[PDB]
RNA sequence: GUACCCCGGGAGGGGAGUGAAAGAGUUCCUGAAACCGGUCGCAUGCAAGCCGUCAGAGCCUGUGUGGUGAUGGCGUGCCUU
RNA sequence: GUCCGAACCCACUUCAGUUGAAAAUGGAGGGGAUGAGUUGUGGAUAGGGGUGAAAGGCCAAUCAAACACCGUGAUAGCUGG
RNA sequence: GACUGUGUGGUGGAGUUGAUGCGAGUGAGAAUGCAGGCAUGAGUAGCGUGUGACGGGUGGGAAUCCCGUCCGCCGAUUAUCCAAGGGUUCCAGGGUCAAGUUUGUCUGCCCUGGGUGAGUCGGGUCCUAAGGCGAGGCCGACAGGCGUAGUCGAUGGGUAAC
């Protein structure tokens, strides 16, 4: 079908606003070298590092 | 192993099959790869149970592991190195890591390596 | 599917060239009419 | 006419106050989807906001990053501000030049596709003008 | 002598998108549409100014009717009363009193009781 | 017709310079409306609305005038035909 | 102007497409396939005219009289402004 | 009342005010009106038959560029070479505004420079078919029609290399 009449402004932006994302959380490197940011569980790309403070390993040679 | 419930890999189940044996091989012949989450996930049981069939060395689990894989320095790779590395692991020889997303589609990556290290 | 035009240089040439215009006088009369307009293609 | 202190950039969105600002104009992204970002950026500190650019799945996170980071580098030469102490105050987009372009539809029509652009404003301050 | 019209026409555009400045949507942004609900809230005002009159004369006679019956008279008889009395105060400012000067109303309800035809 | 410096791969911007003026910076005189937004004030999640009009509290402002406006009554667009 | 059947020519049925991949097609079948066959190159017939194993069919993607320009700003007791 | 202040700012940067006459391309809300710009639908439908995976490189940036290895696909054609048609798209380097239905460091795109060599191959210089034109001429109010002698005209004949 076909819209009958122009939306209103009102419900235009009604609808549009919730066309919307999050903001990405991000978690702080363990490795005390790094303290850098990166997703949770997931490697860390400034250290290439995984694991918590005292068992860490490498899973990314950058 | 299982089946995959939903839809396959690569639009068609024979292309599924496929790019696992090639995704398990290519493990095999690196020890890690980055082929994205779900790949990842889904060639890792392919890839232990091959292990696993590795660990004991026979001509018949070498010509049943060629089954699959189908190459022969693969083979030879998985029979002389890994199997052996694994002799007191029982199960869990991969391990997969997650590593971002790709910039042009959003595909969330990892990283399945081979356990590296000896049991004992 | 095929279209209407199909090229051909030669019948393109015998149909629409300088020569076939200045053939006949509606021709030369089309030839004064285009240099009257001003175009820089007075035939094909 | 004959009066002091023409209009500026600076006097509209910092007005005396500590602070700078970057404008990115012309970005190649509509100005909605630049703005699905900007809203998220607007108001955090500074480095949280081009660490989070720098992981926001978006490919307007990468324009509105810089453009913050052009700010705060303004602010570190301007004003002598860290970049650490630095709290993004206010973030719009705006629209650009739209280009037309048409895309060949079924039986012969053509239909509308338009190209469109967005100016992107980031203004940074001390997060001590926070609650001032 | 060609004329451009845009001088002259901006004038009434002007005039019709100030007198639509608080209007919802298209109204207060539109000439057109600001210039339609401008000849309608012409039609409503020049309505509301003539129907202003009835509205505050039905609330005077409300007001009045409800401090006469606190003192048991109904209204028609305190205005037959009060007219009976020669007491011409409009129901305007009984209403005032009804309100701010409770015992004056109260004493003109005295003065209406004591016109009353008692028949 | 913007030397030079800063952020950036660039685009763009920020300082600075030229100019009477750069928000006259080459998309360059003036720069309206539609349309798109940032900020602030008020209202708005029990409500039936040609979206106004009259009555009207409250809040903000008070540049003692202005903004918004809960709530009550009345109220079925414009043109052509 | 045999038969079955590819290339090739066609277009019977059906499904899809219907803002299409396509201003007539695609998938699956279907008809002819040594003949009145099909096809490349060049050529001839021109508008009250052409050509037509004849459907008013075709004559450069709408033909019971093509297209372009001119008479021309045709005329409309009609609709609209 | 159409409207308006010789009030008061802002912007602007070269014209224009009042009185009285004179002349109008003198007023727009609508013609499925014309041109431009911008909304609504909507961050919605679509992104044009399909099989890619991984390792490394380049780079600011890589699913989409380069290299390699696996795997898959066409193969009376998804191969190779011509004609017609197109016209520089070819090669090398530099580029990433625009174009490419996404990205792009890439390109049939942009810019600069370069590249095509014949006694024998395909045409002309040879020959004619259909058809065209046509000295004289015949026909026709004019315009023009036809046609002889001729002259063109390949899709054919002739002609020396692998
Ligand atoms: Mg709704
Ligand atoms: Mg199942
Ligand atoms: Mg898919
Ligand atoms: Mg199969
Ligand atoms: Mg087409
Ligand atoms: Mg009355
Ligand atoms: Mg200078
Ligand atoms: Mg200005
Ligand atoms: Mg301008
Ligand atoms: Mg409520
Ligand atoms: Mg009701
Ligand atoms: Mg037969
Ligand atoms: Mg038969
Ligand atoms: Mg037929
Ligand atoms: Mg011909
Ligand atoms: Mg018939
Ligand atoms: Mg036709
Ligand atoms: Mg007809
Ligand atoms: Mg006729
Ligand atoms: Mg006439
Ligand atoms: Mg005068
Ligand atoms: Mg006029
Ligand atoms: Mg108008
Ligand atoms: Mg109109
Ligand atoms: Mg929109
Ligand atoms: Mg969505
Ligand atoms: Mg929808
Ligand atoms: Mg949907
Ligand atoms: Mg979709
Ligand atoms: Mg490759
Ligand atoms: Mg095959
Ligand atoms: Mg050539
Ligand atoms: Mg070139
Ligand atoms: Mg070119
Ligand atoms: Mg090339
Ligand atoms: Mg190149
Ligand atoms: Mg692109
Ligand atoms: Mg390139
Ligand atoms: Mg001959
Ligand atoms: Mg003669
Ligand atoms: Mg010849
Ligand atoms: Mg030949
Ligand atoms: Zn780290």
């Amino acid at each position: 079908a076909v819209p009958k009449r122009k939306m209103s402004r009102s419900n235009t932006r009604h609808r549009r606003s919730q066309w919307k994302t999050v903001a990405t959380k991000l978690v702080t490197c363990a490795n005390p070298a790094c303290g850098e940011k990166h997703l949770p569980h997931t490697a860390c790309p400034s250290c290439g590092g995984y694991g918590p403070r005292g068992d860490r390993r490498q899973v990314v040679e950058a | 192993p299982k089946p995959t419930k939903g839809p396959r890999l690569g639009g068609s189940p024979a292309h599924e099959r496929i790019i696992l044996r090639n995704l398990a091989s290519q493990l095999f012949e690196h020890g890690r790869v980055v082929t994205t989450v779900t790949k990842a996930k889904r060639v890792r049981p392919l890839a232990e149970k091959l292990i696993n069939r590795a660990k004991t060395d026979t001509v018949a689990n070498r010509r049943f592991v060629n089954r699959t894989i189908t190459d022969r320095g693969i083979v030879h790779i998985l029979f002389t190195e890994i199997g052996p590395r694994m002799e007191g692991r029982d199960g869990g020889y991969t391990r997969v890591t997650r590593i971002g997303i790709r910039k042009g589609d959003n595909a969330p990556m990892a990283v399945i390596e081979v356990i590296s290290d000896k049991v004992a | 599917m095929k279209r209407t035009f199909q090229p051909s240089n030669r019948r393109r040439a015998r149909n629409h060239g300088f020569r076939s215009r200045m053939s006949t006088r509606a021709g030369r009369s089309i030839l004064a009419a285009r240099r009257r307009k001003g175009r820089v293609n007075l035939s094909a | 006419m004959s009066k002091t202190e023409r209009p500026s950039r600076r006097a509209a969105l910092l007005g005396d106050r500590p602070g700078s600002y970057a404008i990115a104009r012309h970005v190649r992204m509509s100005a909605s989807k630049c703005r699905r970002v900007i809203n998220l950026v607007r108001g955090m500190d500074a480095v949280d906001a081009v660490t989070m650019l720098k992981f926001q799945p978006q490919a307007a996170a990468e324009p509105i990053r810089k453009v913050i980071a052009s700010a705060m580098a303004n602010a570190e030469q301007t004003e002598g501000l860290r970049a650490d102490d630095l709290y993004i105050s206010q973030a719009f987009v705006d629209e650009g030049i739209t280009m037309r372009r048409i895309r060949p539809r079924a039986k012969g029509s053509a239909s509308r596709i338009l190209k469109r652009s967005a100016h992107i404003t980031v203004v940074v301050e001390p997060k001590e003008a926070r609650q001032a | 002598a060609r004329v451009k019209r845009s001088v002259n026409a901006k004038k009434k555009r002007r005039e019709v998108l100030d007198q639509a400045s608080g209007y919802r949507g298209q109204r207060s942004r539109l000439y057109r549409k600001a210039k339609e609900q401008t000849l309608h809230s012409a039609t409503y005002s020049f309505r509301d100014r003539r129907a202003k009159k009835g509205d505050f004369r039905s609330l005077w006679i409300q007001r009045i009717n409800a401090a006469s019956r606190a003192q048991g008279m109904t209204y028609n008889r305190f205005i037959n009363g009060l007219k009976n009395a020669g007491v011409e105060v409009d129901r305007k400012m009984l209403a005032e009193l009804a309100v701010s000067d409770i015992n004056a109303f109260n004493s003109l309800v005295e003065v209406a009781k004591a016109s009353q035809p008692q028949n």
